């Protein structure tokens, strides 16, 4: 059980670091570097993702 | 036409080259927006050990 | 190694044609990079799409 959770909770915490399909995993590299309206297709990768 | 195009290298190393971006004091104890290197991010700044 | 000002491009119009894929224009400043290679040639005029 108590395993079971560990798993669980690590899996979620290193789906944070996965890009999924965007540029980059950090949102302020996202802010920092696109366009409002360019930084949005990105930020839609990442919440769709997580 | 004259061309030139801009090639940079990010996060592979320390950047030497910023712009002109002056430089403020350093906090602690506080939870502060810290900008080093052009590392963006919020947290509470303490000395490491 | 030095200090890149890239606003007193974009404030005076010179470049013809200027668009930036990797980074934002105006956060050129904003954000900086380590090692920046300029690549300097010159084309014909049909050839800069």
């Amino acid at each position: 059980v108590v395993n079971q959770n560990a798993q669980a909770l690590n899996t979620l915490v290193k789906q944070l670091s996965s890009n999924f399909g965007a540029i980059s995993s950090v949102l302020n590299d996202i802010l920092s570097r696109l366009d409002p309206p360019e930084a949005e297709v990105q930020i839609d990768r990442l919440i769709t993702g997580r | 036409y004259r061309v030139v195009v801009l090639s940079f290298e990010l996060l592979h190393a320390p950047a030497t080259v910023c712009g002109p971006k002056k430089s403020t004091n350093l906090v602690k104890n506080k939870c502060v927006n810290f900008n080093f290197n052009g590392l963006t991010g919020t947290g509470v700044l303490t000395e490491s050990n | 190694n030095c200090v890149a000002d890239y606003s007193v491009l974009y404030n005076s119009a010179s470049f013809s044609t200027f668009k930036c894929y990797g980074v934002s224009p105006t956060k050129l400043n904003d954000l900086c990079f380590t090692n920046v290679y300029a690549d300097s040639f010159v084309i014909r005029g049909d050839e800069v799409r």
